[PDB]
RNA sequence: CUAGUCGAUAGAAUAAUGUAGGUAAGGGAAGUCGGCAAAUUAGAUCCGUAACUUCGGGAUAAGGAUUGGCUCUGAAGAUUG
RNA sequence: GAACUCUAGAUAACAUGCAGAUCGUAUGGUCUUGUACCGACGACAGAUCUUUCAAAUGUCUGCCCUAUCAACUUUUGAUGGUAGUAUCUAGGACUACCAUGGUUGCAACGGGUAACGGGGAAUCAGGGUUCGAUUCCGGAGAGGGAGCCUGAGAAACGGCUACCAC
RNA sequence: ACCGCAAAAGGCUCAUUAUAUCAGUUAUGGUUCCUUAGAUCGUUACUUGGAUAACUGUGGUAAUUCUAGAGCUAAU
């Protein structure tokens, strides 16, 4: 099946289709939480440390975490849970949620992977990206990088210079 | 009446035996604030040193007489402190200019100091709070109450 | 649910009032509280909006005033022996409105030695002889006016024997005045003088 | 509060005092629970618009009230709908209108100018006399003004004058039977003086036995008087003579004498 | 329990058919002369009761609900008041 | 017109929060430039009370047709007692305990209507008899019915949920 | 894109209902209340915490009407 597998250390994402029931065995009869290992799967992801962030089964019902039976439960919800953005305010709806455990029918898997282990993966490792931008709350960056009420903020906040160039000398905002 | 048979203990709310520290002795001849209705109705004597409880009472109870005021006569009294009035009126038709005996009926409650009202006796009436799903009434005072040939009379 | 109009109850002679605008949502009642003597719970729900009226479930504990001073003083419930109407609410011990119930004879005993300084009631004597630490908290002579103004006070101290002999005994009944289902407590007020005299025929008779 | 609150008001249920037309429109402007209540008002969009004549419509109420020029009693008011009930000072200085609102003889409004000094003061009646708020005394007027503190042999159902742009009293007025008074909202409203009786109803709403100067004799209950003086004594600018409810032959003399032909 | 009896030829043996006491998944009178052997119903309290009646019925109509064990309060008396 | 148990006054304690860390126009007095001290503000937030629009139950009088409906309502509230529950609050609203009642030939309860009331509409000398669904007002429903979130405010349907119909 | 309030007004309807709805006069001393305002805040980090939309990116589903994982970032 497809693997949507995330490395939040390079903050990456990538999806990973393997049509081997043999590996998915270590997916499968796992609920939301658990945490895993992916050498069975295969050399390159040897050593590294996976936990199941959710998944979307077929056809596309989200794997929720607070259920706990591996069938199919349509119900009601409310503000705040998976999958839920009312029209009106605090009103009830119901849509067929598939509930936190990882079974045959999981069409994909949304995946986080933890620790590195040997060897360097193209989907997630080789690309690295770093933030957009910083907090630019100063009070929150005052806990963040050293911006104490002697670390005046008038000069410390990061700017995003990029060449629009259209027409102008593109430089940053603030 | 009353002797205070109840199957829960029965006094009337916002009074308290205080016995010894007091801001002087206000006695008060009775431990019982008796209001009064001031509408130009006298009070009755009785109700001042009063032994029932009556929390439905105008004179004693949580109560304050409103709305209109009025008078007729009595007939039923069997159920609990409360009687049975009537009322007379007349009605104007189009047709005729001419009018007919139609009457309405109150029931309506009664505190027991005025005890021993009978048929056809004479009262007048006086709103208040609804009681129970009927009673919006109390009774004011027996004004007249007088058959001078059948009722009111011994023998 | 069920409404608290009159969507009911056939009018004043017999006949059925039949329908007339179903149902309105402020015209409801919700389930009421049956709090039985507890662990001291609570629970916050929405009321007409703004308002928030507390109810109580599984309570323990209150407050409760005196007769002849209103002295208001905390203290555990104990139990209950009585409720005024519904006799299938005493036996499960819930707590009501003004229903019979003992609670403790310890915070007053210690509050009032100030004015009363004999004290209420009379603890056994031999192994309570020693004291922690009460004969100089009693008077202790104060070389001053308290003492003194102690001394025109205690003429108050000629109190009903009834819970004289309730004190000594150390569970005095009381009357919880407030509402439990409209603030959450069970305030109150000890029972003293008539219905004191009364309710116990209503319980040692029928006992 | 159920599924209301009535958040409009159509054509024909106005109150008619507010001289509103028929045509066109099918809406009243229905103001927006001010300082005086829905049938006592008079808004600014149906004065300024037409009968004061200077807005043309109801879009160009939205500049003159933006721009900050019309304030009453002080404040600005800049809500085009503020009710803006009786006795109240429309403070504006340009081109010095300085307005108020006094019934009519006939029991309309009438476009009538006051001075400068006269929008300084007004009067204002009371319904009642409260302790309790802050801190222990209190007094409250009739058009939503609060009075803490006043002298303590003002009673209640009088009518005292207060400065707008101050906080206090300036003048206070007597309930008596050779006062000058004002009748707000009954069948013979807008007469002024000269009463003389009152009989006080066991239980309720006593109503007056309120006369004028020519011996004419009225009456209404007790909630549409204003006193508005002494015997022969006001204490406002007045406007056209002096509620006198003439009959309509005498209403058609001037028809006759005051016009030309 | 109290009194008294084992007195009905016997130890053995699980064939039919018969002799009597039974239950049998479906449908339920098709079966047969025929609803006949046989099954449901059964006590008591609470209602709820149809047409025809000589106005005493039909009346247990039909049509229904309810029913342990265990733990309790509420009621119906007598003598000395 | 008075226990208005009201916001007041006091005593006595009780729990649970609350008590603007908000903001820009336009900046200033203050220079010791110490960013110390200051301008009007708010479309600003909240508490206390008054006020306004309110709404929801009562109060009286006044409704259409039948004796081939003459007596009705308490099954499981009928009418009151009393305590209490809930409810924003009266209250048989509703639980329990108690009384044995409210109602009626002054057409009560029962059914029936091609009956939403009403402001109102049409015809002549009056008295009218008909109607008035329908711009105004008020009460109600969003297929059949029923629960309910959120909010001050729906039992809401150009919100949701069930079942049922199609 | 989070918020602020509103979305219960109007407009459509006469199908239920009979001393009920209503008409009117009439209580709320027998209650509540969004908001205008009117008085209305001298009772130890000080001007703090953390966390999310948009925004990227991985997507999914048989589906236009729904919706996950990850990286982020604020407050009246």
């Amino acid at each position: 099946m497809k693997l949507n597998v995330s490395y939040p250390a390079t903050g990456c994402q990538k999806l990973f289709e393997v049509v081997d029931e043999h590996k998915l065995r270590v997916f499968y009869e796992k609920r939301m939480g658990q945490v895993v290992e992916a050498d069975i799967l295969g050399d390159e992801w040897k050593g590294y440390q996976l936990r199941i962030a959710g998944g979307n089964d077929k056809q596309g019902f989200p794997m929720k975490q607070g259920v706990l039976t591996h069938g199919r439960v349509r119900l009601l919800l409310k503000k705040g849970h998976s999958c839920y953005r009312p029209r009106r305010t605090g009103e009830r709806k119901r849509k067929s949620v598939r509930g936190c455990i990882v079974d045959a029918n999981m069409s994909v898997l949304a995946l986080v992977v933890l620790k590195k282990g040997e060897k360097d993966i193209p989907g997630l490792t080789d690309t690295t990206i770093p933030r957009r931008l910083g907090p630019k709350r100063a009070s929150k960056i005052r806990k963040l990088y050293n911006l104490s009420k002697e670390d005046d903020v008038r000069r410390f906040v990061v700017r995003r210079p990029l060449p629009a160039k259209d027409n102008k000398k593109a430089t940053s905002k603030a | 009446m009353a002797d205070q048979n109840e199957r829960a203990f029965q006094k009337q709310f916002g009074v308290n035996l205080n016995r010894k520290v007091k801001p002087g002795i206000t006695k008060k001849k009775l431990l019982r604030r008796s209001r009064d209705v001031g509408l130009g109705f006298k009070t009755p004597r009785e109700a001042i040193d009063g032994t029932y409880i009556d929390k439905k009472c105008p004179w004693t109870g949580d109560v304050r007489i409103r709305g209109r005021i009025l008078t007729g006569v009595v007939r039923k009294a069997k159920m609990q402190r409360t009687i049975v009035i009537r009322r007379d009126y007349l009605h104007f038709v189009r047709k005729y200019s001419r009018f007919e005996k139609r009457h309405r009926n109150m029931s309506v409650h009664c505190s027991p100091v005025f005890r021993d009202v009978e048929h056809g006796d004479i009262v007048t009436i006086g709103e208040c709070r609804p009681l129970s799903k009927t009673v919006r009434f109390n009774v004011l005072k027996v004004s007249k109450g007088q058959g001078a040939k059948k009722s009111f009379k011994k023998y | 649910g069920i409404s608290r109009d009159s969507a009911h109850k056939r009018r004043a002679t017999g006949g059925k009032r039949k329908s007339l605008r179903k149902k309105r949502k402020f015209e409801l009642g919700r389930p009421a509280a049956n709090t039985k003597l507890g662990s001291g719970r609570v629970h916050k729900v929405r009321t007409r909006g703004g308002n928030t009226k507390l109810r109580a479930l599984r309570l323990e504990t209150g407050n409760f005033a005196w007769a002849s001073e209103g002295v208001a003083r905390k203290t555990r419930i104990a139990d209950v022996v009585y409720n005024a109407s519904n006799n299938e609410l005493v036996r499960t011990k819930t707590l009501v409105k003004n229903s019979i119930v003992v609670i403790d004879a310890t915070p007053f005993r210690q509050w009032y030695e100030a004015h009363y300084v004999l004290p209420l009631g009379r603890k056994r004597n031999p192994k309570h002889a020693q004291k922690e630490d009460e004969n100089d908290v009693l008077t202790k002579k104060r070389s001053e006016k308290v003492m003194k103004k102690y001394l025109e006070r205690q003429k108050y101290g000629k109190v009903e024997q009834a819970l004289e002999d309730q004190f000594t005994s150390g569970r005095i009944l009381a009357c919880i005045s407030s509402r439990p289902g409209q603030c959450g407590r069970s305030d109150g007020y000890i029972l003293e003088g008539k219905e004191l005299e009364f309710y116990l025929k209503k319980i040692k008779s029928k006992k | 509060m159920a599924r209301g609150p009535k958040k409009h008001l159509k054509r024909l249920a106005a109150p008619k005092a507010w001289m509103l037309d028929k045509l066109g429109g099918v809406f009243a402007p229905r103001p927006s629970t001010g300082p005086h209540k829905l049938r006592e008002s008079l808004p600014l969009l149906i004065f300024l618009r037409n009968r004061l004549k200077y807005a043309l419509n109801g879009a160009e109420v939205t500049k003159i009230v933006m721009q900050r020029l019309v304030k009453v009693d002080g404040k600005v008011r800049t809500d085009p709908t503020y009710p803006a009930g009786y006795m109240d000072v429309i403070t504006l200085e340009k081109t010095g209108e300085f307005f108020r609102l006094v019934y009519d003889v006939k029991g309309r409004f009438v476009i009538h100018r006051i001075s400068a000094e006269e929008a300084k003061y007004k009067l204002c009646k009371v319904k009642k006399t409260q302790l309790g708020a802050k801190g222990v005394p209190f007094l409250v007027t009739h058009d939503g003004r609060t009075i803490r503190y006043p002298d303590p042999l003002i009673h209640a159902n009088d009518s005292v004058q207060v400065d707008i742009a101050s906080g206090k009293i300036t003048d206070y007025i007597k309930f008596d039977s050779g006062n000058l008074c004002m009748i707000t909202g009954g069948r013979n409203l807008g007469r002024v003086g000269t009463v003389v009786n009152r009989e006080r109803h066991p239980g309720s709403f006593d109503i007056v036995h309120i006369k004028d100067s020519q011996g004419h004799v009225f009456a209404t209950r007790l909630t549409n008087v204003f006193i508005i003086g002494k015997g022969n004594k006001p204490y406002i600018s007045l406007p056209k003579g002096k509620g006198v409810k003439l009959s309509i032959a005498e209403e058609r003399d001037k028809r006759l004498a005051a016009k030309t032909h």
